[PDB]
């Protein structure tokens, strides 16, 4: 159930799509009596998703952002909760930061017209 | 026994400094007229009785 | 609504102008001037008294009824329950199965 | 080394003795290791929670004769 | 007794249908 | 139990999700009234998805392209919709934002200028759009090099600081920070946030053609200007802001106390419209024919009925013995003497 | 050592009443003349 | 160690206003 | 004494408190206020007052 | 609404359908004060949800009241109390019993005349008396201490107090007190900055006769 | 400074002895209904008929009680006539 | 829930009251978008106060003098402290002929601090415990019972009940094992610190709310309770039992300041109607419990401090239930002159230290000013 | 006090 | 006894005091807890001299003695109420003292430098103090409880165009277009 | 299939605990097994 | 303490703070005379005018222009709003959380001034206070190098 | 008549307020003398002398002899259970 769970996989029927790197080849081995899996040459994923011959993958991630749905796996359901708290933070701070440097710009302006107005 | 005796005529009012657990929310015309009525006579009733 | 024509005719709307519970007397001013747009050919009559028979009741031009407690129920929920009486017609119960997804 | 060895063997015992439930590092010295009933740097439970979370940096930690704190 | 949860089946036990065939291993129930 | 999410998970129910109304300027006003002052089976379906494409295209680079998707979006939607619509207004304003990326701005203002004369002549148009109908005329007027007339953004917010109830965006989100019962896991449901800039977009371009009425003042050089435009712009966003404000509920985890969500997510009165309609000011309307009593001196006003008696006051020491109504005696000839006109 | 120490000024002094024996209080009670009414009287350690 | 590093002729018990050698000067840095 | 000064307050028409641009004035309080004047104060329009 | 003309239903929920009659929150009545109309909107503080409501069962979590009883073997045993007088331990030779007496009265013992101070941090009466609640003229005895509120009640027990000089490096004027059993550091404190500390310590029908005079 | 058990006063009519509640709660009495028309668990509410419970009534209704039963002899009088408040006078129509 | 689908309603309009709705121009009574409980406009309870409470308007008062009339400094300087308005208050006290003489500034820290809900609640939670009748909360305890101490029948061999000594909770003639007694009810300890707070967050929002009104002197021509409806009626009160009441807070004239109520109106203030004329303070003593763990075994009681508040204090029921408030100043120079040394107390000290410079500190005894009033 | 003696 | 800066007669030890006259004190928390204790002492002789005046004709019969029996008023005036006194003369003594020395510093300071920065080179005035005696003319912080009206914020409550109605009976009326609100999903 | 009410509220016809999260390692504690705290392919070593 | 200013004077935080030096209550006749002005005729200094403790006046606005929203009293002792209370110290639980509750003004415009502080700690906010959670009393130094800093 | 309606007519004891016990109880003092509780706030350990340390002594291992020495902390498991009858003063 582990291995599963490094999988992506928990029910019957779930489907992931795992990379052919080398931890994963073990962990996919280990529970080769549970999955059923199906290779695929990356021209022949290039072309199953269409995809210009020439636009690489590790640009097309750089793309999304890397706080997909279920952002990260951190260590345990709390973690989980305070990571997903402060990311509901940094919406609430990045409000903040912008409702401040409208008032930081019109107080260096409110500062010029005093300054000025003495000349 | 000891009940803080040295306060019982030592409040600025007559209502002050007496235990009465029995209130009410809202007294009424009469159950006002009974109620300070009743302050004064338990500190005259008590006067005159330690007088006596 | 029926051939273009709603089923419903009436709904009374108890309550009291000054009791208690304002979720109707909060309804009234809020809601009840918008829903009275799409819905004009409603008869919506409404009747102050001092125990507000606390029912919403829609009278539908079948001549049945059909009522709606609105106990302890805010305004956002009595909006619904408005648009819960004009959308039925109270004409039949069916339960939803396979037996009921053809009504003829 | 000679200016530990006074700084060590002038102060009171007391100051040596285990002092708290919570070593300085945090963990719980339960009994059976004679090791560590010896607590010389002093605890401070309420103190430290700044640190490893804000960002705020390791230069705030230390002492004035440099050594670190411990929270 | 040893009245622990997660000692047996929380509350009890009950024999539905999906039990008393499919029992624990899917054989599965001696009776019923 | 931790989530994976990778078998379908249907959305969850959240009030974050509420069909909120387009925004309809009132009644009993036009829009020149203010701007002076200062169906067959059409395949809306193929198009919705081929305007979005436009967007994507506008919104990536390739502003040309994403011309000629606006255009044929612009032909079905005037096919579809009758003369002044609103949405055939929203199209050919995205498509007069689309000439002005392509320094078309010949077409631009003009396409620009006709929304104006499809939105006026409507009955309710949406101050959604109106906003953003002068804030791109707006744009394009100084692409043209027009250095003053492209700041009737100044106007563009002359609108949402006078016809927009800047607490009707988060009436139920305000609310959400008590329906978290638990603080040390799923705590996030304590302070959910919902950014302005999502759940508002005409306060979004109202923030923008300041913003870039900011930048014109700024080439321009006029000082007094660029403050009345943040003095302007900070009393805007923390107006908003304002009506975001609740104090926290119970801070700790709460347990089992279910039926409180009905409380929470409810109708509350966004402190502009606490403010606003405060009863002190919008009296109650309250007409004594419905009630039973008036103040002393209107005292026939009251619920009318069948023969009356005005028996006494209704005091109830009148059910004890005859010595307490022996007391008790002059309390009504002395009650109608504080009646009395 | 056992009875070491530095006991307070109307603490029972080191073997007070004890006699050079074990608990040699408790037998030196009978030979009180009057003792009182609530007087160390017997009680076997159980659950002491 | 305080009284050399300060430069100055040793001094003991270098009373505490002298001691912290006025605000422990900082060793001159 | 207030007599005094209670007749040296010539102004026989309300001062510039008598102001709503703020908010809707007191029925009740301007037939308090009545007295300490002549023009009659009570009368108030639907509109907020202009301040004449 | 992808279109205005055809607005989405109104057909609720049981998210909107069933709800309640907004109360007042204390912010509703902090911004608009107009409302708290009656003695029902003076609702407790909001940490306060309510009266106890379950049982909170040791082992599994709170259950509700008419829930099952079959896993409080435990809980109905709980409610009983603790045994009193009865040792806690009741097998492994009880913890206590284990170690060794020391100190025959004890290891922190207070006897009849022990001589334990409260501590009375140098920097509180430095403190002070730049605050302003103690006059620096005045030799501060105990009575100004407790008089002005420096020191209350409940911490001056006999014998007075003990001056502690604690992370004060300097004290800038010259001070004058009249307390028991000052610090060394705290003494060689006051009398560098040209004041002194002459240690009172009076017997008990001292400490009263200095606090009540 | 601890802040007193509301608990259920001045709302609502006393509770009835659960398993929880501190030692200050005061429920109400043995062998006493909480809600005094509850005699069964099906007897419906009284129309016109309430009990005042809490201090002296301010405004006391022939036909309301007051520390008694009902009498169809003293609580309404007249059945004919039919009583009310107005501008807190005890009138009957 | 949503049982009873039919039979509630009569599909009929009573030929009286009963009336369709017209349209949206149609004024409803009753109708208002905000949730109140008790719709109030401003003819029903009306605001004695010179504007009606607007959200504009800090406060419903002169925020400044105005010039017709003579203005009255407050009787003691005036500092404004951690909760106070920080906004200038001036309310115009009434002639006891309906007529408005002199205005009169008042204290910014009694009347001048501002409310929040839940520092008002530690003193209505006070009251509506405080206000039980404790003594009638007897019990019947399992001992207290009479009945036999011994099983008539051994239980052996029948079927039979495990039951004997059947006084207990469960049988119809028994009584609790963990009764209500009085002496087990807690009459809560307040302190002053909190019931001062705990009225001027009152008597301040019944400033905000502008239901705050001053009397020059609450007195009345003879004591006969009519010549107080009289009163009452030239004023405009309403102590009907309906008709939002008033509270008197009876401190005498402004010259002649008194706590014991001019005997005049305390002998008037006796109508059945709906008024309570409560003591001129805020404080009280502090609280004390002489019997803390069990002292006296006998004491009937309720646990919790033997020195409650008395019934006719300022509390926050019966500020609630009165609409209207009316002071005479001769309460206002009670309530700062009692606030005074309290309200100095909490400024902080580099404030507390510039009173001497600005005249708040003239102390009488030292005869750096004559006594005041 | 009579303490309460168990 | 110590309670004034006589030093208690816990200097047996000759422990002089020198470097005297050297602080002027405002005496600003003392004539504060005088100002509370001269209230005392006349709120004692209010008690000490509280007398029957029985407002009703059922326990009128003592309307000429005092409230408490003789032996109590003879003890209570002499256990709390003199000693109030003494408790308010210490103050007016640690006042009237401090005094005569402030009363000293200020003729020998006014004269060095200024008579103008003199009164300043004994102030307190803190930049803030506009803050809690004229708030009106204090503007550098926003120190309302009601922050949403201070005139930097007054920009947040709406100005609802208002209107009367006398067909109503004069009740003032928001002219405001209610916005239809939110309703389903 | 029988899918009721959840995440985790799978299957629901077996019989097995749903919510139990079968990947987390088992909490052995004091038994004694090579199985013990080790990570699946240290089971070889069981003379540690 | 210079170490935590720096961790405030590096924020990004609007009503700026003083400068670190000017902030320090802790530096002819002789030298230069103490600071409590006693003078030349024979020292007569004036009471509450230095401090070894630490307290002195607050030093006033940051800078004229701006106008600070909120304003935290000081305590009727002097020492600042800050107190490091404990979640359930009945069991002597080690974690802990601050209040802050002497201020009046928008707690919101200051509580969204804390957030740039602690970014992580869940701050919430109430009528008369504002609670910030997990924070010890390291944290309680914080805020008064900041609450100093804003010049109150 | 209603609770007993005979039990209720003839009298019976009635109770009265139960006395209190000393409020210092549980701070017995086979603790006052063994251990003693030192630390600082939220860290209270009850440091408890040897156990060995008077009995049985000739033979006893030299290095052993003297762990019999130290102040060595309870371990926490008897901490809570002694410290569990201090803490019900005020629960809830």
């Amino acid at each position: 159930n582990r291995m599963l769970r490094e999988l992506r996989l928990e029910f019957m029927g779930q489907t992931t799509v795992v990379p052919d790197i080398p931890p994963v080849r073990k962990r996919i081995w280990r529970v080769r009596h549970v999955v059923r899996v199906d290779q695929l040459d990356l021209d022949e994923a290039k072309a199953l998703i269409g995809i210009p011959e020439h636009i690489s993958f590790r640009d097309l991630a750089g793309q999304i952002p890397p706080t997909f749905g279920r952002g990260g796996s951190v260590a345990n359901p709390h973690m989980r909760s305070k990571m997903n708290f402060m990311r509901l933070r940094r919406m609430r701070l990045r409000d903040v930061m912008h409702r401040d440097q409208l008032e930081k710009r019109l107080l260096e302006e409110r500062h010029h017209a005093l300054q000025q107005q003495q000349q | 026994g000891f009940t803080m005796k040295y306060k019982r005529g030592t409040g600025l009012w007559d209502e002050d400094h007496v235990n009465d657990f029995d209130a009410n929310k809202y007294l009424s015309a009469r159950s006002t007229m009974r109620w300070y009525y009743g302050m004064e006579r338990l500190q005259t009733r008590n006067n005159m009785n330690a007088r006596r | 609504s029926r051939n273009g024509e709603l089923c419903l005719q009436r709904i009374i709307v108890s309550y009291s102008p000054n009791k208690g519970n304002p979720a109707m007397r909060q309804f009234m001013a809020t809601h009840l001037p918008e829903f009275h747009r799409q819905y004009p050919q409603v008869k919506i009559d409404i009747r102050p008294r001092q125990w507000p028979e606390s029912s919403i009741t829609g009278i539908y031009r079948d001549g049945s009824e059909k009522a709606y407690s609105i106990r302890f129920l805010s305004s956002m929920g009595i909006n619904v329950r408005f648009h819960r009486l004009v959308n039925e017609g109270n004409d039949y119960n069916h339960s939803f199965s396979a037996s009921h997804l053809h009504l003829q | 080394e000679i200016e530990a060895l006074l700084e060590f063997h002038a102060m009171r015992p007391e100051k040596l003795r285990v002092r708290a439930r919570h070593r300085p590092d945090g963990s719980v010295n339960m009994g059976d290791d004679p090791n560590f009933w010896a607590q010389a740097l002093p605890t401070r439970a309420m103190d430290g929670s700044m640190q490893r979370g804000l960002g705020w940096s390791r230069r705030t930690t230390m002492g004035a004769n440099g050594v670190p704190v411990v929270y | 007794r040893a009245q622990h949860p997660n000692a047996g089946t929380r509350f009890g036990r009950v024999y539905n249908r999906g039990f008393v065939r499919y029992g624990f291993g899917g054989f599965g129930m001696s009776v019923y | 139990i931790t989530r994976l999410y990778t078998s379908y998970f249907k959305g969850e129910l959240f009030p974050n999700q509420l069909a909120r109304p387009l925004e309809r300027l009132p009644r009993g006003v036009s829009l020149a009234a203010a701007r002076k002052g200062q169906r067959p089976y059409v395949p809306l379906g193929e198009v919705a998805k081929l305007e979005l494409q436009g967007d994507y295209l506008t919104e990536g680079g390739l502003h040309q392209e994403a011309l000629e998707y606006y255009g044929v979006v612009a032909k079905a939607y005037e096919l579809a919709y009758p003369k002044d619509h609103p949405q055939v207004a929203g199209i050919r304003l995205k498509l007069a934002g689309a000439f002005r990326r392509t320094g078309r701005l010949t077409s631009s203002k003009a396409n620009c200028e006709a929304v104006l004369q499809m939105l006026d002549s409507a009955v309710q148009p949406p101050l959604e759009l109106i906003v953003e109908a002068l804030f791109e005329l707006g744009l394009t007027s100084e692409a043209m090099s027009d250095a003053a007339a492209g700041t009737v953004f100044e106007e563009a917010v002359a609108l949402v600081d006078m016809f927009h109830n800047s607490g009707q965006s988060h009436k139920m989100l305000r609310l959400l920070p008590r329906l978290g019962r638990r603080f040390n896991l799923n705590f996030e449901e304590k302070f959910v946030y919902f950014s302005p800039f999502d759940y508002d977009r005409v306060f979004a371009l109202a923030d923008q053609c300041l913003e870039r009425a900011e930048v014109f003042y700024q080439a321009r050089n006029d000082r007094a200007g660029v403050m009345r435009v943040l003095q302007q712009r900070k009393e805007l966003i923390d107006k908003k802001f304002f009506n975001m404000r609740d104090f926290a509920g119970r801070i700790h985890t709460m347990r089992g106390h279910w039926k409180r969500r009905a409380q929470v997510l409810t109708n509350a009165p966004t402190p502009d419209e606490l403010l606003r309609y405060s009863p002190t000011i919008h009296q109650v309307y309250r007409d004594f024919k419905y009630e039973l009593n008036a103040p002393i001196g209107r005292e026939k006003e009251v619920q009318p009925g069948v023969n009356r008696v005005v028996h006494d006051m209704g005091n109830p020491y009148r059910r004890s013995g005859v010595r307490s109504q022996r007391m008790f005696r002059d309390a009504e000839k002395n009650f109608e003497k504080y009646i009395r006109a | 050592t056992r009875s070491s120490g530095v006991r307070g000024p109307h603490m029972q002094l080191m073997q007070e009443r004890l006699d050079q024996k074990g608990f040699g209080w408790k037998r030196k009670s009978r030979s009180l003349w009057q003792q009182d009414v609530a007087t160390a009287g017997f009680r076997p350690h159980r659950y002491f | 160690d305080l009284c050399a590093k300060m430069r100055l002729p040793l001094e003991h018990p270098l009373p505490l206003s002298r001691r912290s050698q006025y605000a422990a000067i900082h060793r001159v840095r | 004494a207030m007599e005094s000064q209670r007749q040296a307050r010539r102004r026989d028409a309300p001062s510039e408190w008598y102001d709503e641009t703020e908010g809707p004035l007191n029925p009740r309080f301007l037939a308090s206020m009545q007295s300490n004047y002549t023009q009659v104060i009570t009368e108030l329009p639907s509109s907020p007052v202009t301040g004449r | 609404e992808f279109d205005a003309d055809h607005p989405l239903p109104v057909v609720g929920t049981r998210l909107n359908e069933r709800t309640t009659t907004h109360k007042w929150s204390h912010w509703d009545q902090y911004i608009n004060p107009q409302i708290t109309q009656s003695w029902m909107y003076l609702t407790q503080t909001p940490e306060y949800v309510g009266p106890r409501s379950g049982h909170n069962v040791i082992k599994m979590g709170w259950m509700k009241i008419g829930g099952s009883w079959k896993y409080s073997r435990s809980y109905n045993d709980a409610r009983r109390g603790f045994a009193k007088g009865q040792w806690q331990e009741r097998k492994m030779t009880p913890r206590f019993m284990l170690a060794p007496r020391v100190s025959a009265g004890g290891p922190r013992n207070r006897y009849e005349g022990k001589a334990s101070f409260s501590r009375l941090s140098l920097s509180k009466l430095l403190w002070a008396v730049d605050t302003g609640r103690l006059n620096p003229n005045e030799t501060i005895t105990l009575y100004h201490l407790r008089n002005a509120k420096v020191i209350a009640d409940r911490e001056v027990v006999w014998p007075g107090m003990v001056l502690l000089a604690g992370n004060v490096e300097r004290v800038p004027y010259p001070l004058h007190i009249e307390l028991q059993n000052a610090s060394a550091k705290a003494i060689q404190l006051l009398e560098e900055a040209g004041g002194s500390f002459t240690n009172v310590y009076m017997s008990h029908e001292g400490l009263y006769q200095e606090l009540h005079p | 400074p601890k802040p007193a058990p509301r608990y259920n006063i001045g709302l609502r009519p006393a509770p009835k002895r659960q398993n929880v509640g501190g030692q200050f709660l005061a429920t109400q009495k043995h062998y006493a209904r909480e809600l005094w028309y509850k005699r069964q668990y099906y007897s419906t509410r009284p129309f016109a008929i309430q009990k005042h419970m809490g201090s002296t009534p301010r405004i006391l209704l022939d036909r309301t009680l007051w520390r008694s039963c009902w009498l169809t002899k003293s609580n309404l009088p007249d059945v004919n006539r039919w009583e009310k408040v107005v501008n807190s006078q005890r009138v009957t129509e | 829930y949503d049982s009873r689908s039919s039979g509630v309603h009569d599909v009929a309009p009573r030929d009286g009251v009963d009336f369709m709705y017209e349209g949206p121009q149609q004024v409803l009574p009753g109708a208002h978008p905000l949730p109140l409980f008790h719709p109030d406009n401003s003819v029903t309870r009306p605001p004695v106060s010179p504007y009606l409470p607007s959200p504009q308007r800090p406060h419903p008062y002169f925020t400044t003098e105005l010039p017709e009339l003579p203005h009255f400094q407050t009787t003691r300087p005036i500092v404004y402290t951690v909760g106070t308005m920080k906004q200038r208050i001036v309310a115009p006290v009434f002639d006891l002929a309906n007529n408005v003489t002199h205005t009169r500034e008042l204290d910014p820290f009694i009347f001048g601090f501002y409310p929040e809900t839940e520092e008002m609640a530690k003193n209505l939670s006070y009251w509506l415990v405080r206000c039980q009748n404790f003594s009638s909360k007897w019990d019947y305890e399992n001992r207290e019972i009479w009945r036999k101490a011994k099983k008539n029948w051994p239980n052996t061999g029948m079927g039979m009940a495990r039951v004997g000594d059947r006084k207990n909770h469960a049988h119809p003639w028994g009584a609790h094992s963990k009764p209500v007694k009085p002496w087990n009810l807690l009459m809560p300890t307040m302190d002053v610190k909190t019931w001062s707070k705990s009225n001027r967050m009152l008597v301040t929002l019944k400033m905000l709310q502008g239901k705050l009104q001053i009397v020059e002197r609450l007195t009345l021509p003879e004591p006969t309770q009519e010549a107080y409806l009289q009163l009452c009626r030239t004023m405009g009160w309403d102590v009907r039992h309906k008709g939002g009441g008033a509270l008197f807070m009876d401190g005498g004239s402004r010259l002649t300041p008194s706590s014991e109520y001019d005997r005049a109106f305390f002998f008037g203030s006796f109508f059945n109607g709906r008024n309570k004329l409560v003591r001129p303070t805020l404080l009280c003593d502090e609280p004390y419990d002489y019997n803390r763990t069990s002292s006296k075994a006998r004491t009937k009681g309720p646990k919790g401090q033997k020195n409650p508040i008395p019934i006719n204090r300022f509390n926050a029921y019966d500020a609630l239930t009165h609409d209207t408030l009316i002071i005479t100043e001769g309460a206002l120079l009670q309530l700062e002159d009692e606030m005074y040394t309290h309200k100095l107390a909490m400024l902080p000290p580099h404030i507390r230290a510039q009173l001497p410079e600005r005249g708040f500190l003239d102390s009488e005894v030292l005869g750096d000013v004559p006594p005041a009033l | 006090r009579f303490y309460r003696p168990l | 006894s110590g309670a004034v800066g006589r030093g208690s007669f816990h200097s047996v030890v000759a422990g002089a005091n020198p470097r005297r006259i050297p602080t002027y004190y405002n005496s600003a928390y003392e004539l504060i807890q005088l100002h509370r204790a001269h209230r005392e002492v006349t709120r004692n002789f209010l008690v000490r001299d509280k007398v029957f005046d029985n407002k009703f004709p059922g326990c009128s019969l003592a309307n000429g003695l005092f409230k408490m029996v003789p032996n109590k008023r003879g003890n209570f005036h002499t256990r709390e109420l003199t000693e109030s006194i003494r408790h308010r003369t210490i103050w007016g003594q640690r006042i009237q003292q401090q005094r005569t020395i402030n009363a000293a510093i200020l003729e020998d300071a006014t004269k060095v430098l200024s008579p103008a920065q003199m009164e300043d080179r004994f102030s307190y005035r803190t930049p803030d103090a506009a803050a809690y005696f004229s708030p009106q003319e204090y503007t550098a912080a926003n120190n309302w409880p009601n922050y949403w009206q201070h005139p930097t914020e007054k920009h947040v409550v709406p100005k609802p165009r208002w209107r009367r109605e006398p067909e109503l009976g004069g009740i003032t009326r928001v002219r405001d277009a209610v916005a239809t609100p939110i309703a389903d999903y | 299939a029988s899918t009721a009410k959840g995440y985790m509220n799978r299957v629901m016809v077996y019989a097995h605990r749903r919510r139990k999260a079968r990947y987390l390692a088992p909490k052995n504690a004091h038994v004694r097994s090579p199985l013990a705290h080790k990570m699946p392919e240290e089971y070889g070593n069981t003379w540690d | 303490r210079s170490d935590i200013y720096d961790e405030l004077l590096k924020l990004p935080l609007r009503y700026a703070l003083h400068d670190f030096r000017t902030l320090q209550a802790h530096i002819h006749a002789s030298s230069g005379l103490s600071s409590a002005s006693p003078d030349a005729p024979a020292y007569y200094a004036v009471a509450g005018r230095d401090s070894a403790v630490g307290y002195a006046p607050p030093l006033g606005p940051a800078d004229p222009v701006d106008v600070i929203p909120f304003f935290v009293h000081r305590s009727s002792n002097g020492h600042l709003p800050g107190k490091v209370y404990s979640m359930n110290a009945k069991t002597l639980m080690p974690a802990f959380y601050m209040r802050i509750q002497n201020i009046e003004g928008d707690m919101f415009r200051f509580e969204e001034e804390l957030m740039k502080i602690f970014p992580t700690k869940k701050i919430f906010v109430r009528s008369h206070s504002v609670y910030v959670y997990n924070v010890n009393l390291d944290g309680r130094a914080v805020l008064h190098h900041w609450l100093l800093g804003l010049g109150f | 008549p209603k609770a007993g309606c005979e039990e209720i007519t003839r009298q019976g004891r009635r109770v009265v307020l139960k006395p209190q016990e000393y409020f210092a109880q549980h701070r017995m003092q086979v603790w006052q003398m063994r251990f003693k509780e030192m630390g600082p706030p939220f860290s209270r350990v009850w440091v408890a002398l040897g156990g060995k340390m008077r009995r049985r002594r000739i033979g006893r291992q030299i290095d052993v002899k003297d762990m019999r020495y130290y102040w060595r902390p309870i371990e926490p498991q008897y901490q809570r259970l002694y410290m569990s009858r201090l803490r019900i003063k005020d629960h809830s």
